[PDB]
C-alpha cells in the first residue's frame, strides 16, 4: 500500500504556489511577533514534569 | 524560565538587584584593605589541617575520594 502511493506518485510526476509564499512568509517577520499569555504556563508544566520522569526511562 | 519571558526582570518581592557599577566601586574600595590575621586563627587552623592531612591519606585509591592532598590546599584556604 506504501508502494502504491510510491508508484502513482513517481509516474504522474514525469507527466497555494512557491511564488505567493515567500510573500507570505517575509511579511509575518516584521510584524507577527507574540507575547506569551498565563493559559501558556499551565500546561507545560505539567508537562514537562512527565518529560523528566518518564522519558528517562525509555531515552 | 518561564518567568524570564514574562518580564526583563527575575526576582519578586523579595530582592532587588545590585546595578554592576555600583558594586563594582563597592569591591574596588575593599581591595584597598588588606586584613591580618591574628594568633588565635593560627590556633584554630593548623589542627583543622591534620583533620585534611589524615583522612586524605587513609584511602590511597582510586575510588570516589580523589588521591592525595597538596600543602596548597592549606596555601589557598
Amino acid at each position: 500500500i506504501r508502494d502504491r502511493s510510491i508508484s502513482e506518485h513517481v509516474l504522474r510526476t514525469h507527466r497555494v504556489t512557491i511564488p505567493f509564499l515567500r510573500k507570505y512568509v517575509q511579511y509575518a517577520k516584521e510584524r507577527v511577533i507574540p507575547q506569551l499569555t498565563q493559559e501558556a504556563i499551565n500546561v507545560i508544566v505539567k508537562n514537562y514534569t512527565d518529560l523528566r520522569n518518564d522519558d528517562n526511562t525509555k531515552k | 524560565v518561564t518567568y524570564v519571558h514574562m518580564h526583563n526582570k527575575q526576582p519578586d518581592l523579595d530582592f532587588t538587584p545590585v546595578e554592576p557599577s555600583k558594586m563594582r566601586e563597592y569591591i574596588a574600595y575593599a581591595k584597598t584593605k588588606r586584613p591580618v590575621m591574628s594568633e588565635a586563627v593560627n590556633d584554630y587552623v593548623v589542627q583543622a589541617y591534620i583533620r585534611l592531612r589524615q583522612d586524605s591519606k587513609r584511602e590511597m585509591d582510586s575510588k570516589f575520594s580523589f588521591g592525595q592532598a597538596t600543602p596548597r590546599t592549606l596555601l589557598g584556604i
